[PDB]
Formats: structure tokens, C-alpha cells, sequence
């Protein structure tokens, strides 16, 4: 038996990341002052809600987040969902914009 | 920017797996950055047979690469879009030990980090290393660099630049996705010892009396004039008269003499490590329609004696007595030479003659289909924002007609350049399959340098799938066979297809730098070609 705990947690050191491998997208924290995660989470969905025509979902939350700026603003992202209960299943997806040409991407498990 | 331990550096040929999460796009959009290497440096790439470290590239979240050797071997990513061909190169360059240039030790005497307008969270993407992790590889600061973040990276606010260069000229040019610059050939060299390009076979621009090397023939009746490029219009291709006393070309004149004599160039002997060549070159035919350069091989006969001609192209004249860009395809497995035979008719009825310069032959296929915009510059200024180009119809080695649109003000762009590629009816199109899926594109400006190490040329490269779809085709796939998706035009009397391609390919204030415009000519390469085996 489990009688108590507590756990201290980190994301990797961003430093240490950038000197491993400098375009690789940095994590960062989900809370809603990061508009543009929250746009990249929505149209990750949006584009599964048009792939998906059996059913439709709505964001519940979003749980892990990074982005890179290479090809341009570049966003990944795993976020919960809904039916339109208890959160359904996991996201994964990404939104990336260049000057001219647009990319979303996504894939999704139910539990 | 190199890292300094040398455990880091590779050992040619970097050993690659390409992962079948990879689209064909992106595989194919590989093997081209892999073409670049190998033809701009002696980085040389191969399939995995079980080496200790290879490469892997992914299609994983986002483009991206550890920096050096890992020992275990190593993933690359190539997310969405980093399929252009220059951000393949950057990640592999990231792979072969390169950190960013605005991560140099002294990148603070060259470019201002405007720390406050970096989003929160990614101040540390402009960290800088110490002189004890990198080298300089006695190189300046390059901002030039295929290495160095744009203006608008990482930024809050999509007006303001996150990085700008202190001398403020280069503004406008930091973290260019054209190509390799030239510094960073120069530091890849240095990084790896390469003196010699596994593809660039030989370039010639007769700048040097000697010819490049090359000979003239005595079984011919006369020779070529190395000229001088000092009469009022007779200029050479590489200087176009810019220098004085300096410009050569190679001039056979026809103005004079009996028809059908000749004067034979010859290279000196060459090796060919691959069966196939490119000769491009760049010639003038103002003599008589009926003057003919003729390219031949002369080959190894199989005794190891050079002496076997192989005709392999004829040029004619035209009204357009300007300097007109050639390729001809070389297959050549052995010892060889590459020949221009400069062939009079009717002298009587001749002004002018046969020029060459800027030869230039690499172990590669040609360019697919090659377009010359003439006077581009004053095309740019006489075009309307919408206004249009079409190039003439191609075929491809599958006999799949196509051409490129070039709108030279783009309206979604201003400032930009919009070239879209399109599927051509032709003569053969009956006997091919549709929709042509898993073509991959490859759209090139050329830089018309000679020296292959020098070129910049911008290239954008796309597969064709049946994602591309429109509404004005019912949502049918834009590649299906052009008599039931494109639209009749008069001008080819053929079916072009919805053209698809890049508005912003390129703008004109970078178009107009680095010599892509040279004489006035905005010299276009397309490649169409089937990458299906790649699955
Ligand atoms: C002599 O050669 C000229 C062309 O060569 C030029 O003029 C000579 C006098 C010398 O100075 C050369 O060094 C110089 O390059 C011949 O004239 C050209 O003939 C061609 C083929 O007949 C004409 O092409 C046609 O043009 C019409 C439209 O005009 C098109 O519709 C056709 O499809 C086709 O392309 C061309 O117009 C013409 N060019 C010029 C500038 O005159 C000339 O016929 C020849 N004469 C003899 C007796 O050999
Ligand atoms: C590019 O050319 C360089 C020379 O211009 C090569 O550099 C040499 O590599 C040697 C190993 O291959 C080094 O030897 C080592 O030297 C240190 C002392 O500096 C000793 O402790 C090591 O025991 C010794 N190793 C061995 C096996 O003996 C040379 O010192 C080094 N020279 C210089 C000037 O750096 C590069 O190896 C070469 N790189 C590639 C990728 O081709
Ligand atoms: C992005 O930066 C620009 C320039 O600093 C800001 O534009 C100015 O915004 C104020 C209002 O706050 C206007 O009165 C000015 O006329 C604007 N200047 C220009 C050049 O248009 C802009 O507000 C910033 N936007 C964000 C979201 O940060
Ligand atoms: C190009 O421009 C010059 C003047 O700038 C003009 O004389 C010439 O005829 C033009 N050539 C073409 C092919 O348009
Ligand atoms: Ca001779
Ligand atoms: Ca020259
Ligand atoms: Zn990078």
C-alpha cells in the first residue's frame, strides 16, 4: 500500500536542449496567456472535426505544448477533448504558418 | 560556428535512413538536399547497412536536428513544409556539427537580439556558445548564412524583427533559405578537408588563357578566337563587359570561309564517377540560320585511348542573337571529352558567328524543361499586379507535358514573384496514367554562376497528390489528364491544368541581388519526375 507522496517535476533544461540540438521545439507552459497554442490546439481539432464526419469534439483542455520558428512559427501540441463527460481521449497535433503556404495536422486516441 | 571536438565530425559517406513516416515529398525533397552536398562539397550520403551511427530523417513534430556525429546514431525531423530544399540543407549542416550563426561566441558584434520583443519562454533559441565549445573556422560572420535566423523569429509581435544586423543592408538578407552561402561552403570544407565536389565534374568561363584546359582540334579546318570581350557589343557571358580587359568567350566567327567548315574545342579528358552528365553552357548563334553547334563526345574507345566521337546535340540560330543558356545530356561511364564543333553555312549570308562561355558540367540530370524570361527586369516594371507568363510546354522523361506560370508582380505578395507549376496536354497523354501522382516538382531560379560552388539557386519543390483539389474541377484531383481538368489555351493549343506552386517563390529584392537576373534573363529550371519508387 501507497500510504503518501510527492513529486517535483520539471520540463528538460531549454539551455541544455538549444546546445543538443538548436531547432528543436522548445516546451513551454499550457495556461491560456499563450493565445497562439490555444489557436494551434483549436485548429488541430477544427481539421479533425472535418476529417471526422461519424462525430464531432470540443476542447476540454490542453496538456503538453512546444513550438519552433524555422520554416516559420511552428506549433506542437496534445490536448483533451469532448463529444458535441469525462475527457475521451488524446490529441496530438500542430499548426505551422509560413509567409505564404499553411499546415494543421492531428491525430487523436480514445481511451 | 563548427563544434570544435572532432569525435563530432562525421565520416563520409554519412550513412542515412529515410523513415517510411516520411511522405515522398519530403524523402524525395531529401535525396535533392542530398544532391546539393554532394555537389557543392565531399559530403556524401548512402543507404543504412548497419553502420554505428547514421542518420535517420522523421517526419516527427517540427525540423530539427541534434548537432554532430551522435556516435548511436541519430534522428533529423522534416515536419511540414521544411520539405524546401534549403531547410533540409540547414538540418543536415545542424547534423554535420554546425550551430546557428547567431550562436557564434562574437554574434554580438554583427547582430543585435532584441531580447524584449522574443516570445517568453524562447530567449534561450539566441544563446550564444564560448570559443571552447565552437570554432570559427577563421571565417567572419556571415550573414549570408543558411545557418542564421531571419528577422521575424521567435517574435511576439509579427511587425517587429526579434534579429537585425548592425550594418543595416543586411536587414534584408539575414537568414536567406536560398542555398549554402559561400561561407558556409567555405566552413564545410574546412570542417571535413573537401577539396573537390563529388558532382561539379569541370566548369570552364575562359577567364584564364589557357582555356580551361581545353585544346583545339587540326582534323577541323580553323579554331575558335578566345575573345576578348572588348568590341562595342561582343561581350562575354560571365562579365557581360562589367570588366574591362577581362571577359572572355570562346568565338567562332561565320562571316566568312566556304559553308560546312568547322573548328572543333575539345576539353581535356574527364572521369566521370557517375553514368550520367549534364554539359550546360551559354552560347550566342548571331551568324546564318544555317550555322550548327554541335556538341560530341569523344570517348574511350575501351583500349583507354580518348578517341571515339559520340554526336550528342545540334544548336541553330534564331532572331534572338542574345546569350541563350544550353544542357545536354551526357552519358558518359567512361574517360571522355566533351566537343563543340562550330559549323559555318552560307558565310555569304552570316554577320556574326558562334560564342560560348560559363560551361559548366555536373555528374546530374539536366533540368527537366528550362525557361529564359528576356529582359526581366523591364518585365517586372511593364507587368500589372495579376498579369501573367507561361512558359512553352516541357516534357518530361515520361512524356507528361507540363509548363510553369510566372506571375511577376504578385498580388497576394507585393514585391514578390509568383511561380506555379501546371500539367500540359501533349502528344502523349492517352497511354499515361491520371491523376500524375507522386511527380515531384522541383522548380529552380537558376544563379548563373559557372562555378557551382558560387550558385545560390532559389528551389522550391512540391509532389503532386491527390490532395490538390478545387471546386472549379468539381473537387477532382488538379492532376488528373488535362482534357478534363484544365483549360484550352491558344497560345500552346494545349490543356493546361490549375497551376499550383508558390506565391513569395521569390521577391524581387532578393531576385534582383545575388545575379539570378544577370543579363536581364530570369533563367528558370523545372524538374518533373516521378518519385514513386521512393515508397
Ligand atoms: C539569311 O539569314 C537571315 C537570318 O540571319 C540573320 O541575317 C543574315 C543576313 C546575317 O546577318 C545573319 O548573321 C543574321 O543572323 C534569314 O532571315 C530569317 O529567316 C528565317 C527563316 O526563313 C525567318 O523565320 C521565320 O520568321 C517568321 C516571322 O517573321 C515566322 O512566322 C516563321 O515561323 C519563321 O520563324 C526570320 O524571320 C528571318 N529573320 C530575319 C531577321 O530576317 C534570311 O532568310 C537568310 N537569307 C538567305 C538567302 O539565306
Ligand atoms: C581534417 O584535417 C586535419 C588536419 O588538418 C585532421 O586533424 C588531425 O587529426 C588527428 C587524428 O586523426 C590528430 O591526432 C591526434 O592529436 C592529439 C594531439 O593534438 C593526440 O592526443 C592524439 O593521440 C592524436 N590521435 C592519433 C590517432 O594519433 C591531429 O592532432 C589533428 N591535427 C590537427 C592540426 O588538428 C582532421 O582529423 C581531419 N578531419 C577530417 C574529418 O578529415
Ligand atoms: C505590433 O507593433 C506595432 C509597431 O510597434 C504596433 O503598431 C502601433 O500600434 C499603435 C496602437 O497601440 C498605433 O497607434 C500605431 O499607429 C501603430 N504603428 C504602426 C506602425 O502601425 C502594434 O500595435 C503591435 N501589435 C501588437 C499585437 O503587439
Ligand atoms: C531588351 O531591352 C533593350 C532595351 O533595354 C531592347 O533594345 C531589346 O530589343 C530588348 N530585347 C528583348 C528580347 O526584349
Ligand atoms: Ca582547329
Ligand atoms: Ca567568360
Ligand atoms: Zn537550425
Amino acid at each position: 500500500y501507497l500510504a503518501a507522496y510527492n513529486c517535483t517535476l520539471r520540463p528538460v533544461s531549454k539551455k541544455k536542449i538549444y546546445m543538443t540540438c538548436p531547432d528543436c521545439p522548445s516546451s513551454i507552459p499550457t495556461d491560456s496567456s499563450n493565445h497562439q497554442v490555444l489557436e494551434a490546439a483549436t485548429e488541430s481539432l477544427a481539421k479533425y472535426n472535418n476529417e471526422n464526419t461519424s462525430k464531432q469534439y470540443s476542447l476540454f483542455k490542453v496538456t503538453r505544448a512546444s513550438s519552433q520558428w524555422v520554416v516559420g512559427p511552428s506549433y506542437f501540441v496534445e490536448y483533451l477533448i469532448k463529444e458535441s463527460s469525462v475527457p475521451v481521449g488524446l490529441c496530438k497535433g500542430s499548426l505551422t504558418r509560413t509567409h505564404w503556404e499553411k499546415f494543421v495536422s492531428v491525430t487523436c486516441d480514445f481511451f | 560556428n563548427g563544434l570544435r571536438d572532432p569525435n563530432t565530425r562525421w565520416t563520409f559517406p554519412i550513412p542515412y535512413i529515410l523513415a517510411d513516416n516520411l511522405g515522398l515529398n519530403a524523402k524525395g525533397a531529401i535525396l535533392y538536399a542530398f544532391e546539393m552536398f554532394r555537389l557543392k562539397s565531399c559530403v556524401d550520403f548512402k543507404p543504412y547497412e548497419g553502420e554505428s551511427s547514421y542518420i535517420i530523417f522523421q517526419q516527427f513534430d517540427g525540423c530539427w536536428s541534434e548537432v554532430g556525429d551522435q556516435h548511436v546514431g541519430q534522428n533529423i525531423s522534416i515536419g511540414q513544409g521544411c520539405a524546401y530544399k534549403a531547410i533540409i540543407e540547414h538540418e543536415i549542416l545542424h547534423a554535420l556539427g554546425f550551430y546557428h550563426e547567431q550562436s557564434r561566441t562574437d554574434r554580438d558584434d554583427y547582430v543585435n537580439i532584441w531580447w524584449d520583443q522574443i516570445l517568453s519562454g524562447y530567449q534561450h533559441n539566441f544563446d550564444t556558445y564560448d570559443d571552447s565549445l565552437i570554432t570559427d573556422l577563421n571565417t567572419p560572420y556571415d550573414y549570408e548564412s543558411l545557418m542564421h535566423y531571419q528577422p521575424f523569429s521567435f517574435n511576439k509581435n509579427a511587425s517587429v524583427p526579434t534579429i537585425t544586423a548592425k550594418i543595416p543592408e543586411f536587414n534584408s538578407i539575414i537568414g536567406q533559405r536560398l542555398d549554402f552561402s559561400a561561407i558556409d561552403l567555405e566552413r564545410l570544407n574546412r570542417m571535413y578537408n573537401c577539396t573537390t565536389t563529388h558532382t561539379l565534374l569541370d566548369h570552364c568561363t575562359f577567364e584564364k588563357a589557357n582555356i580551361c584546359g581545353m585544346i583545339q582540334g587540326t582534323r577541323d579546318d580553323t579554331d575558335w578566337a578566345h575573345q576578348d570581350s572588348a568590341q562595342a557589343g561582343e561581350v562575354d557571358h560571365t562579365l557581360l563587359g562589367q570588366c574591362t580587359g577581362a571577359g572572355y568567350f570562346m568565338q567562332f566567327s561565320t562571316s566568312s570561309g566556304s559553308a560546312e567548315e568547322a573548328a572543333l574545342l575539345e576539353s581535356r579528358i574527364l572521369y566521370p564517377k557517375r553514368k550520367q552528365q549534364c554539359l550546360q553552357f551559354f552560347y550566342k548563334m548571331t551568324g546564318s540560320p544555317s550555322d550548327r553547334l554541335v556538341v560530341w563526345v569523344r570517348r574511350d574507345d575501351s583500349t583507354g585511348n580518348v578517341r571515339k566521337l559520340v554526336k550528342v546535340q545540334t544548336f541553330q540560330g534564331d532572331d534572338d542573337h542574345n546569350w541563350k543558356i544550353a544542357h545536354v545530356v551526357l552519358k558518359e561511364e567512361q574517360k571522355f571529352r566533351y566537343l563543340f564543333q562550330g559549323t559555318k553555312g552560307d558565310p555569304q549570308n552570316s554577320t556574326g558567328g558562334i560564342y560560348l562561355d560559363d560551361i559548366t558540367l555536373t555528374e546530374t540530370p539536366c533540368p527537366t524543361g528550362v525557361w529564359t524570361v528576356r529582359n526581366f527586369s523591364q518585365v517586372l516594371e511593364n507587368t500589372s499586379k495579376g498579369d501573367k507568363l507561361q512558359s512553352p510546354r516541357f516534357y518530361n522523361s515520361e512524356g507528361y507535358g507540363f509548363g510553369v506560370t510566372l506571375y511577376p508582380n504578385s498580388r497576394e505578395s507585393s514585391g514578390y514573384l509568383r511561380l506555379a507549376f501546371h500539367v500540359c496536354s501533349g502528344e502523349n497523354d492517352a497511354i499515361l496514367e491520371w491523376p500524375v501522382e507522386n511527380r515531384q516538382v522541383i522548380i529552380t531560379i537558376l544563379d548563373q554562376e559557372p562555378d557551382v560552388r558560387n550558385r545560390m539557386s532559389s528551389s522550391m519543390v512540391f509532389t503532386t497528390s491527390k490532395s490538390h483539389t478545387s471546386p472549379a474541377i468539381n473537387d477532382t484531383v488538379i492532376w488528373d489528364r488535362p482534357s478534363r481538368v484544365g483549360t484550352y489555351h491558344t497560345d500552346c493549343n494545349c490543356f493546361r491544368s490549375i497551376d499550383l506552386g508558390w506565391s513569395g517563390f521569390i521577391s524581387h529584392q532578393m531576385l534582383k541581388r545575388r545575379s539570378f537576373l544577370k543579363n536581364d534573363d530570369l533563367i528558370i529550371f523545372v524538374d518533373f519526375e516521378d518519385i514513386t519508387h521512393l515508397s
